[PDB]
């Protein structure tokens, strides 16, 4: 005899994922800041 | 307990319907009337199989 058969086709894979990252920061040496009220001043003791 | 093909197909259905062992082995039937044949092989995680 000569016979044949069939089987299910099987495949394999490696899927993987990656993201990465970042960071940020901004500033400066302050002076005076900000104030709503801003007027000439006299300071007694 | 009763062609050859109609006999083997009975065994194939029995094994595939068995609650166990079916997930561990693979069965297959081919051939017509008098040239019917069966094939049994390891399947799944199971590593050992025998027929007698």
């Amino acid at each position: 005899r000569v016979h044949s058969y069939r089987g299910v086709l099987i495949i394999t894979d490696k899927l993987s994922v990656e993201a990465g990252s970042r960071a940020s920061l901004s500033g400066y040496i302050s002076d005076g800041g900000t104030s709503d009220v801003f007027t000439i001043c006299r300071l007694l003791d | 307990t009763a062609t050859a093909e109609n006999v083997l197909q009975q065994f194939k259905t029995q094994i595939e319907a068995d609650p166990t062992i079916k997930d561990k082995v693979s069965v297959n039937v081919t051939g017509s009337n008098g040239s019917a044949t069966m094939i049994i092989t390891k399947a799944g995680d199971n590593d050992f199989v025998k027929v007698t």
